C-alpha cells in the first residue's frame, strides 16, 4: 500500500549529454538531465534507472558486454552501475570536468577525457564484491595543451587517440612497449578538433574539426610518417561543427551542425549520402549503432531525440521531451496513456509503457495550463491562457469545438462532467465559471459569486454537482442539474486552492494556503477530517534567497492534491522538492518523497555551501556566460521579469523544482506528478516486499508446493495469498486445470478478492495465456460479481486493469479473427476472374 | 435496459420458466445478431477488396516515393471546416 | 449499378441498414456473381459506401456485447439456485 | 518463478515475444509512411550502387524459407519451417509473404497455407499465425481469388476454417468478459 | 509577432488574449496513424475524415 | 585454367578494352591469360608466383564472363570487390511463353517507356539487370536476385502496372531495412 | 506609413493598446499618438514590483 518506488520518468527524453546504444541496437540510453533512461526499441518497454546524480549528467558509456554502465557527472561525479542488476556498485569522484568516456571493445580498461589529461583505468569485475576501491589507474597522459574534447578507441583494444581543444590530437599507446609505434602528434586543423577516428583498418586516420575540415591521414612518404593525403571541407558557412560519430564497418560520418542540419559521408570518397534537418537547434550528440545503420541523433534547447537509419530515408522515433513546461497531467481511464501540458501549448499523450509520446497537439498558441478526460478517455479537453478550451479527439486527433468565453479572459482550471455534456473552466481575471455545453458550443450561463479567481474545479461522478476552489477562502458546491441552482459555500481557514473529490463523490479535498489539507463531506456540509501538512515540506533555499529554509515561506504549502481511486490515499504534491502521500481516515502520512536531487534546480537543499558566499555574491549566481568560446550561448536575452516564461534563456536563473500536477494510476497502484524534471512515475509493480495476511506457523512456501501435489487446488491458492509473494501466486495460478477452475473461483473468500483480481489484471497484460486468464476471468465475474458491485470502491483499480486487459490487448485478436474469418468467407464463396 | 435495470429481481427470483425463456431469448438474439454482424463484416472486407483491386489495376502507380506520397495527399479527399485561431 | 446508387443512399442512415447490407451482399452471393466480376466502371461510387458499414459494425457488436449480459443474468441465477 | 510456455494443448496462447510485434505485421506500411521525413532528403547522386553490399569487412538460389518450405512438403512437417517463421523481422516476413514464388502452379501458396494448418493445430502463437494468412490475403487475396473454385487450392482453404472453426471459443469468452466488466462496474 | 513574444515573456506569461477570430482550415483524408510523430506504436485506425 | 569465349555482343568494347581491364586484374589478382583472338576466346590460370587465392582464378572467370555478357567495367570493379554479390544468368523459356507476337510484347513490358521500367526495377530493387532480347544476367546480392527473380516472372505472367509499380516500392522497403 | 483608413490598420493598434494598457506601462486608451511618446522606460519600470508597492504605500520609501 505504500512501499513506493521511482520506476519511470516519463517525458524529457533527452537533455543534455552523450546519448549511446547498447552493443546490441535493441537499448537506447539517452542521458537525461538527473539519470540514464533505458529505452528499448525492439520490445517496446522503457525503463528510467531509480539512483540520483548530483547534477547534470556529461557522458555515458556502456560497456561492450552490455554489465557494465559509467555514467559522469559534470564535476566528475563518477557512478558505476551494476546494469543488469540496475544498482548502484561505486561513486568515485573525478576531481575535473570530464567530456568523454570510451570503453574498450574488449571491456577490460576504460579512457576518461578530463580536463588536458586522458586517464585510462582498469574496469572492476562485475562478479566481484563490491569493494571500497574497485577503481585502479593504468596511466595518465597528460601530453596536451587544452582540454581534451573528445575520445575514440581503435577497433583493437591497444590504441586510444583524443582530440583536444588544442588544435592538435595524439594518439597514445596503452601499451607501454608500443609507445614507439604510435607517438606522433597531428596537427593543422584551423579550429577545434572535436573527432578523430580510426577507419576499417588501422591505417587511415579521419580527423574531423570544427571548421569543417576533414583531414585524412596516411602513412606513406612525401623514414617516412603520416602525411596528408587529403582534405575534405563541408563549406557551411555559419553551421558549425558540434560533433561527430564515425561506424568504421560502414565508413559513415555522421556530423553535427548548430544550424540543425546533419549529414552523413563515405570516408574515402567524401560523398554526401543523406543530408536532412531537425530545426533550429543545434545537433549535440550524434552516435551510431555498432551494426552500423541506426544513428542516434539528438538536439538540447529543445530537447528532442532523434533516431534515424540512415540507410531507408525513414525515422523510427522522433520524440521531443519538454523541460520545465509541463503545467498538467491527464491518466486515460486505462492506465497506458498520460497526456500532459506544455508552456508551449503542446499537449501531448506519452504512452507508459515505452517513454515516448505517441501524438502531439499544438493547436493552443498560448500555454495549456489544465487538461482532462471524460467519456472513457475517448474525449478529452484543455485549458489555456489563449482564452479557450478545447475539445479534442483520441480517434481523429481533431478537435471538435473551441469554446471560448464573450471576451476571451484567462483560464486556470478545467472540469468535466464524467458524461460528456457540461464543460467548465475557471480564470484569474474574471473569476466566474464559465460553463459550456459539448453539443452547442455557445455557453450557457456563468456561474457567479466569488471574490478572487476559482482555482480548482471538479465535478462530481455520481451526485452530478461541481465544487469550485476560490482565493475566497470559500468553497463553493454548485448543483446546476436538474431545477436545483442552488448554491452552497463552505468557508476554510485560508486561500485555498487545488480541490479534488473522491470517486465515492461524497468528500473533497482541498489544500488551504496555510499549509493544512482539509476534507469535507458534500451533502453534509461540515469538516470530516484535516490533516496538517506544514511539517513534512522540504522547502528549498534557493540561490537568490535572503532568508532560512526554516522561515522561507515560498512553498511550504500544498498546490497539487488527488485521491486514490479506491478512497483510501491522498497525493499532496506543491511548489516545494517534497511529494506526500497521505492516508485518509487514519490522518498520518505514509511516506515522503523527494522529487529531485540536482543543483541545477534551485530549491533541492535546505542547507547551501557556506564556501559558495565570498565577501559580495554568491558564487553560482556569478553571471558566467562570458567565459564560453562560441557566440550563440553568449548571447543574452534574459528579460528581467520573465518569471516562467516561454523559454529557458529569457530566465537569466536556474529553474525551480515544483510538481505541478499529479494524478494516481486507475489500474496499476502507481501514481504520475508532472515535475520540473519531466513526468516521474513512482509505481509498486516491482512486488519484491513480504507483505502477509493472517500468516500461521505451518504456512510455508513448502506446504505451498505440496498442496499442488495432492491437488488441494483452493487450500493452495488461498493459502498463497497468505504469503501474498508473487510468484507464489503465479506458482498455483498456472498449475490447475480448466475444469476447477469455476469450483475454486466460487469458493474464494472475500477477504482474497482484491488480491486476485490485482494480481489478474497485472499478470494477464505481459503474458501469452489469453484463453487461460479469459477463462478465469469468465469464472470470477460469473461467481462472485454480486460482491464487486456491492463494493465497487473496493475494486476499482483492478476493475478497470481487467477491461483494460480485454480491450487492448485482447480485443483486437478478436478483430483479427472476425476480419480474416469475414475475408476468408469471401474470397473462396464469391466470383471467379476474367 | 430493462434486465440491466431490475437485474437484482430477475436474478434472485427462482423460476424454472424464467430460466427456460431467457435460455430461449438470448440463443435467438444473438443468432439474429450474429446474423446481420456476418453480413456487415461480409460488405467491409468484400469491397475493401474492390477497392484495393482497382487501386492496383486502373491506377497507374508511381515509383518516386516522396513524389507518390506528395501526389496522394493532393488527390485525397478535402473538407473545409470553420475554426478559432 | 443504379441499384447500388440507391443502395448507397439507405446505408446513409442507421435503419435501413439491413436492407442495404442485404442487396449488396445479395450482389456478391445470390446474383450471377463472376458476371460482376467482369464489368467495371462503378467502382470509384462503391468505395464512397463502405466506412458507414464500420459505423453499423461496430455498433451491431456493441449490441453482441450487450446481449451477454443475460449470459450473465442466467448463470448467476443458476449459480444461486 | 518463469511462466511456462503453455498450461495445455486445448488452450489458445499467444507468442513469446513484444505484444506489439502484431500491430507492427498489420500495418508495416503506415507506420514507414509516417516515420519518413517531411522532404525527400537531399542526395548527391553520384553514389556508388552497390554501397550497401560493400560493407567493409535456381534450386541453389532459392531462399532458406523456400527450401524449408519445400523440405516442409516433403516430410509433410512445418513447425521446423513455422520456427522460423515467428523469429524473421516484420519487415522481412512481409518479403517473405510477398514473395513466395507461387504465380502459376499455386504450390507455395498450398504448402504455406498448410503450414498454417499445423500452426493452428499446434496452438501456439495465435496472435501472429492470424496476422500471417491477414497479410497472405493483403498480399495474394487477387491471386486466389483468380484462382477460386480450384480443387487443390479450395481443399487448403476448407482445411484452414475447419481448424480455425473452434477458434470462436475466445470470441464467446471475450464477447462474455468485458460485457459482464462493464455492466457489474457501472452498476 | 515577436513583440508580442517579447510582452508577454517580459509580463510573466500569464497574459491577455485576442478578443476573437474566425479562420479557415483544410483536413486531408490521410490514415490517422499517420497524424502523430515518428513511433513503433499508435493507437488508431481509422480515416481523419 | 578456366576458359571464356567472348561473344559478338561485346566484341569491340572488350578490344578497346583489351589492356585497361587486364592490368588491373594483373595487379590485383595476376592471372596467366591472354587476349587470345585467334579462338575468340581467352584462357585464365593461376599464375606459378600468385596462386595465393584459389578463387581467383573462380573470381577473374566470373569478371571474364561479366565482360563477355554485357556487363560493364563497373560492375566488373564490383565483380573484383564481390564479397557479397552473385550473378544469375536467366534467360528467356525458362518462363516460357509464345516466342512470337507475346514476346514483342513481353520486349516492350519489360523495357517499358524506352528502358525506363528496367531502369526503375534495375534502381529500386538494387540490382544490375542485363536485359538483352532474350537474356537476362541479373547482377546483385541474395534477396536482390531473388527479388529481380521474382519481379521478373510476376510482368511475364501477367499483372498490372499499378501492382508491380507498388510493388516495386515496398519491396524496396524491406531489403534497405534490416532489423 | 499605412493609409489612415486601412482596414488591416483598423484592427491593429487597439490591439496594441489594449496590451500595454492590460500592461499597464500606458494609461490611456484615447490617443495613439501615446504609443510612440509616452510609452517610456519611467512608464515601464513604474510597472515593476517595488514601485507598485510605493503607489499601493505598501513600503515607507
Amino acid at each position: 500500500k505504500s512501499d513506493f518506488k521511482f520506476s519511470n520518468l516519463l517525458g524529457t527524453v533527452y537533455r543534455q549529454g552523450n546519448i549511446t546504444f547498447s552493443d546490441d541496437g535493441k537499448q537506447l540510453l539517452s542521458p537525461v538531465g538527473n539519470r540514464v533512461s533505458v529505452f528499448d526499441l525492439i520490445n517496446n518497454k522503457s525503463f528510467t534507472f531509480e539512483y540520483e546524480h548530483r547534477k547534470n549528467i556529461a557522458a555515458i558509456d556502456l560497456n561492450k558486454q552490455g554489465t557494465l554502465l559509467i555514467s559522469i557527472d559534470e564535476d566528475g561525479r563518477a557512478i558505476l552501475v551494476n546494469f543488469k542488476a540496475r544498482n548502484v556498485l561505486h561513486h568515485f569522484n573525478f576531481k575535473e570536468k570530464c567530456s568523454a568516456v570510451k570503453f574498450s571493445p574488449d571491456g577490460r580498461l576504460f579512457a576518461l577525457a578530463s580536463g588536458r589529461f586522458l586517464q585510462i583505468w582498469k574496469t572492476p569485475d562485475v562478479n566481484k564484491d563490491r569493494q571500497f576501491a574497485p577503481f585502479v589507474r593504468h596511466r595518465v597522459h597528460a601530453g596536451h595543451f587544452q582540454d581534451i574534447t573528445s575520445l575514440t578507441w581503435s577497433q583493437d583494444s591497444r590504441f586510444i587517440l583524443t582530440t583536444s581543444k588544442d588544435l592538435s590530437a595524439k594518439i597514445w599507446s596503452v601499451d607501454s612497449e608500443e609507445k614507439n609505434l604510435a607517438a606522433t602528434t597531428f596537427n593543422g586543423h584551423r579550429d577545434y578538433v572535436m573527432g578523430a577516428f580510426f577507419s576499417h583498418d588501422q591505417e587511415k586516420i579521419y580527423t574531423v574539426s570544427k571548421d569543417g575540415a576533414v583531414f585524412v591521414w596516411e602513412f606513406t612518404k612525401r623514414k617516412y610518417s603520416w602525411r596528408i593525403t587529403k582534405k575534405h571541407f563541408f563549406y557551411a558557412n555559419q553551421a558549425k561543427v558540434k560533433c561527430v560519430t564515425f561506424h568504421p564497418a560502414t565508413r559513415l560520418l555522421a556530423v553535427g551542425f548548430t544550424s540543425g542540419e546533419f549529414r552523413l559521408y563515405d570516408l574515402p570518397d567524401f560523398t554526401l549520402i543523406q543530408q536532412l534537418s531537425m530545426g533550429q537547434n543545434p545537433v549535440n550528440t550524434v552516435s551510431v549503432n555498432q551494426t552500423g545503420e541506426w544513428l542516434a541523433f539528438g538536439s538540447s534547447k529543445l530537447g528532442q531525440l532523434l533516431v534515424y537509419e540512415w540507410q531507408s530515408e525513414s525515422y523510427i522515433l522522433k520524440q521531443q521531451g519538454h523541460f520545465d513546461s509541463t503545467n498538467s497531467l491527464a491518466y486515460s481511464p486505462d492506465g497506458s496513456r498520460v497526456v500532459t501540458a506544455s508552456e508551449d501549448g503542446k499537449i501531448k499523450v506519452w504512452d507508459i509503457t515505452s517513454g515516448f509520446c505517441l501524438a502531439t497537439f499544438e493547436e493552443h498558441t498560448s500555454s495549456v495550463t489544465a487538461v482532462q478526460f471524460a467519456k472513457r478517455g475517448q474525449v478529452m479537453f484543455s485549458s489555456s491562457l489563449d482564452g479557450t478550451v478545447r475539445a479534442w479527439d483520441l480517434i481523429r486527433y481533431r478537435n471538435f469545438r473551441t469554446f471560448t468565453g464573450t471576451e476571451r479572459i484567462q483560464f486556470n482550471c478545467l472540469a468535466v462532467d464524467p458524461s460528456g455534456e457540461v464543460v467548465c473552466a475557471g480564470s484569474l481575471d474574471n473569476f466566474d465559471i464559465h460553463v459550456w455545453s459539448v453539443q452547442t458550443g455557445q455557453l450557457l450561463d456563468a456561474l457567479s459569486g466569488h471574490e478572487g479567481p476559482v482555482s480548482c474545479l471538479s465535478f462530481s461522478q455520481e451526485n452530478s454537482v461541481l465544487a469550485s476552489a476560490s482565493w475566497d477562502k470559500t468553497i463553493r458546491i454548485w448543483s446546476i442539474f436538474g431545477r436545483s441552482q442552488q448554491v452552497e459555500p463552505i468557508e476554510v481557514y485560508s486561500d485555498v486552492l487545488a480541490l479534488s473529490m473522491r470517486p465515492d463523490g461524497k468528500e473533497v479535498a482541498v489544500s488551504t494556503l496555510k499549509g493544512q489539507i482539509s476534507i469535507f463531506n458534500i451533502e453534509d456540509a461540515k469538516q470530516v477530517g484535516n490533516i496538517d501538512c506544514r511539517k513534512d515540506i522540504i522547502s528549498g533555499r534557493f540561490n537568490q534567497d535572503r532568508f532560512t529554509a526554516k522561515n522561507s515561506e515560498r512553498s511550504k504549502f500544498f498546490t497539487t492534491i488527488h485521491y486514490s481511486f479506491d478512497g483510501m490515499a491522498i497525493v499532496a504534491g506543491g511548489n516545494n522538492n517534497s511529494i506526500c502521500l497521505y492516508d485518509v481516515p487514519n490522518e498520518v502520512l505514509l511516506k515522503r518523497f523527494i522529487v529531485s536531487r540536482n543543483m541545477a534546480l534551485n530549491g533541492t537543499l535546505e542547507f547551501l555551501n557556506s564556501k559558495k558566499m565570498t565577501e559580495a555574491g554568491s558564487l553560482d549566481l556569478i553571471d558566467d556566460a562570458g567565459e564560453n568560446s562560441d557566440l550563440e550561448d553568449r548571447i543574452d536575452n534574459s528579460l528581467p521579469g520573465s518569471q516562467r516564461g516561454g523559454d529557458l534563456s529569457t530566465r537569466k536563473m536556474r529553474p525551480e523544482v515544483r510538481v505541478t500536477s499529479v494524478q494516481f494510476s486507475p489500474t496499476a497502484n502507481a501514481f504520475a506528478a508532472a515535475s520540473t524534471e519531466g513526468l516521474l512515475i513512482y509505481s509498486t509493480n516491482d512486488t519484491i516486499l513480504f507483505d502477509p495476511f493472517d500468516l500461521d506457523v505451518d504456512v510455508t512456501p513448502h506446504s505451498t508446493v505440496e498442496a499442488l501435489r495432492e491437488k488441494q487446488f483452493l487450500n493452495a491458492l488461498v493459502m498463497a495469498f497468505r504469503l501474498n509473494e508473487e510468484y507464489l501466486i503465479n506458482k498455483v495460478y498456472e498449475a490447475i486445470p480448466i475444469k476447477e477452475i469455476p469450483l475454486v473461483a466460487s469458493n474464494i473468500p472475500a477477504i482474497y478478492l482484491p488480491r486476485i483480481l490485482k494480481f489478474i489484471g497485472d499478470f494477464a497484460i505481459e503474458s501469452q495465456h489469453i484463453e487461460f486468464n479469459l477463462i478465469w476471468i469468465k469464472a470470477l465475474l460469473s461467481a462472485s460479481g454480486g460482491y464487486i458491485n456491492e463494493h465497487k470502491y473496493l475494486f476499482s483499480t483492478a476493475m478497470r486493469s481487467i477491461q483494460r486487459f480485454i480491450v487492448r490487448v485482447a480485443k483486437e485478436v478478436v478483430n483479427t479473427t472476425t476480419d480474416n474469418k469475414y475475408t476468408y468467407r469471401f474470397l473462396v464463396s464469391t466470383d471467379g476472374s476474367m | 435496459f430493462i434486465i440491466k435495470f431490475n437485474h437484482k429481481e430477475l436474478v434472485s427470483q427462482k423460476n424454472e420458466e424464467l430460466k427456460l425463456q431467457i435460455n430461449r431469448v438470448k440463443t435467438e438474439l444473438r443468432s439474429a445478431l450474429k446474423s446481420t454482424e456476418d453480413d456487415l463484416g461480409f460488405n467491409v472486407q468484400g469491397l475493401k477488396f474492390v477497392k484495393q483491386q482497382w487501386n492496383l489495376r486502373h491506377n497507374y502507380e508511381f515509383v518516386d516515393e516522396y513524389d507518390q506520397q506528395e501526389k496522394e495527399s493532393n488527390s485525397a479527399r478535402k473538407r473545409v471546416f470553420g475554426t478559432v485561431i | 449499378i443504379l441499384l447500388m446508387k440507391r443502395c448507397r443512399d439507405w446505408n446513409t442512415n442507421a435503419k435501413t441498414h439491413t436492407i442495404a447490407q442485404r442487396t449488396i451482399r445479395c450482389i456478391l452471393m445470390h446474383h450471377n456473381i463472376a458476371k460482376l466480376s467482369e464489368i467495371p466502371g462503378m467502382v470509384k461510387i462503391v468505395d464512397a459506401i463502405i466506412p458507414y458499414t464500420q459505423r453499423h459494425f461496430t455498433r451491431v457488436d456493441n449490441l453482441v456485447e450487450q446481449s451477454y449480459i443475460l449470459d450473465y443474468a442466467l448463470v448467476e441465477m443458476d449459480k444461486l439456485f | 518463478y518463469t511462466s511456462l510456455e503453455q498450461i495445455d494443448k486445448e488452450l489458445l496462447t499467444l507468442s513469446i515475444g513484444p505484444r506489439s510485434k502484431m500491430n507492427t505485421l498489420l500495418h508495416l506500411d503506415v507506420i514507414r509512411k509516417r516515420s519518413k521525413p517531411k522532404e525527400a532528403p537531399k542526395k548527391s547522386e553520384k553514389l556508388p550502387f552497390f554501397l550497401q553490399l560493400s560493407g567493409e569487412k535456381r534450386l541453389g538460389f532459392e531462399s532458406h524459407f523456400t527450401k524449408q518450405l519445400r523440405e516442409g512438403s516433403q516430410s509433410k512437417d512445418y513447425s521446423s519451417l513455422l520456427a522460423t517463421l515467428i523469429n524473421f523481422s516484420p519487415a522481412a516476413v512481409d518479403l517473405e509473404i510477398r514473395s513466395l514464388n507461387s504465380f502459376e502452379p499455386f504450390d507455395e501458396i498450398v504448402w504455406f497455407i498448410d503450414a498454417l494448418t499445423q500452426g493452428l493445430k499446434s496452438n501456439k502463437n495465435f496472435e501472429l499465425y492470424e496476422t500471417f494468412m491477414s497479410l497472405l490475403f493483403k498480399a495474394h487475396g487477387d491471386v486466389i481469388h483468380a484462382n477460386n473454385k480450384n480443387q487443390d487450392i479450395a481443399s487448403a482453404l476448407q482445411n484452414w476454417e475447419d481448424v480455425h472453426k473452434k477458434e470462436d471459443r475466445l470470441d464467446d469468452l471475450v464477447k462474455f468478459c468485458m460485457g459482464v466488466a462493464a455492466f457489474v462496474t457501472t452498476a | 509577432a515577436n513583440l508580442v513574444y517579447k510582452l508577454d515573456v517580459l509580463s510573466s506569461v500569464h497574459f491577455v488574449p485576442k478578443p476573437a477570430s474566425t479562420s479557415l482550415e483544410i483536413r486531408v483524408e490521410t490514415p490517422t496513424i499517420s497524424m502523430e510523430d515518428a513511433q513503433p506504436l499508435y493507437m488508431s485506425n481509422a480515416s481523419s475524415l | 585454367s578456366r576458359k571464356i569465349m567472348v561473344p559478338p555482343h561485346r566484341m569491340t568494347p572488350l578490344r578497346n578494352s583489351w589492356t585497361k581491364i587486364y592490368p588491373p586484374l594483373v595487379e590485383h589478382l595476376k592471372l596467366q591469360v591472354r587476349m587470345n583472338l585467334k579462338t575468340k576466346s581467352v584462357e585464365l590460370r593461376t599464375n606459378p608466383k600468385f596462386t595465393t587465392d584459389p578463387g581467383a582464378l573462380q573470381k577473374g572467370a566470373d569478371f571474364i564472363k561479366a565482360f563477355t555478357l554485357g556487363f560493364d567495367l563497373d560492375d566488373s570493379i564490383a565483380l573484383l570487390r564481390l564479397d557479397d554479390l552473385y550473378i544469375e544468368t536467366f534467360e528467356v523459356k525458362d518462363v516460357k511463353t509464345l516466342t512470337g507476337d507475346h514476346l514483342s510484347r513481353a520486349i516492350g513490358r519489360i523495357a517499358g517507356k524506352d528502358g525506363k521500367t528496367k531502369f526503375a526495377i534495375e534502381n529500386a530493387t538494387r540490382t544490375r539487370i542485363v536485359l538483352a532480347d532474350s537474356k537476362i544476367h541479373i547482377l546483385g546480392g541474395f534477396t536482390h536476385i531473388r527479388m529481380a527473380r521474382e519481379s521478373v516472372v510476376s510482368l511475364i505472367l501477367g499483372s498490372p502496372p499499378g501492382k508491380v509499380y507498388g510493388n516495386l516500392r515496398t519491396v524496396a522497403s524491406r531489403l534497405k531495412e534490416r532489423y | 506609413l499605412l493609409p489612415p483608413t486601412d482596414p488591416f490598420r483598423r484592427k491593429h493598434e487597439q490591439l496594441l493598446l489594449d496590451k500595454l494598457y492590460a500592461m499597464g506601462v500606458l494609461t490611456t486608451k484615447s490617443k495613439i499618438s501615446d504609443l510612440e511618446n509616452k510609452v517610456t522606460v519611467s512608464a515601464i519600470c513604474r510597472r515593476r514590483l517595488p514601485v507598485i508597492m510605493h503607489r499601493l504605500k505598501m513600503a515607507e520609501t
